[PDB]
């Protein structure tokens, strides 16, 4: 019953490659991910208003 | 279109299948056209060389 | 990911094919090459190939 006692919290959000590339040092291993065909249609748990 | 993906594991559970194993993905749509000026469509029928 | 991509590509192709078939069916002005008057009369052999 206390958020301070919680061990972990997980959040899913939508982001684009430009947002990650704003700060290149923090993010690594961007080359492996298939940006050209990976879509949020593949992930149904995320609830959003995007078509 | 209307894409619907029910990945197996929590939504595919059922009385006939308590064990979520099955999934699917369906895409459906409506379609129809209305022709206003038929005389403006022009067609030529011909044979094509091999 | 690959399965979803191929599904979507098939859907788009089907929509385009149906639209093209409808447009060809609803043509207003038609010509037949040569002396032919319908689909049956169109021929390659003869004095006047279509």
């Amino acid at each position: 019953g206390d958020i301070n006692k919680a061990m972990f919290a997980i959040v899913s959000f939508e982001t684009c490659k430009a947002d990650l590339l704003k700060e290149k040092d923090r993010y690594h291993n961007l080359n492996k991910i298939d940006w050209q065909s990976s879509a949020p249609v593949n992930e149904p748990d995320h609830a959003t208003t995007t078509p | 279109f209307t894409v619907m993906t029910k990945m197996p594991g929590k939504e595919t559970a059922d009385r006939n299948d308590p064990y979520g194993e099955t999934g699917f993905s369906s895409i459906k749509w409506y379609y129809g056209i209305l022709v206003k000026r038929p005389e403006r469509l022009a067609l030529i029928k011909t044979v094509a060389p091999l | 990911e690959h399965l979803s991509r191929e599904l979507m590509n098939g859907a788009t192709q089907i929509t385009e094919a149906v639209l093209q078939k409808d447009l060809l069916a609803a043509a207003g002005t038609v010509l037949y090459a040569g002396a032919a008057t319908s689909d049956a009369t169109i021929t390659g052999e003869g004095s006047t190939p279509s």
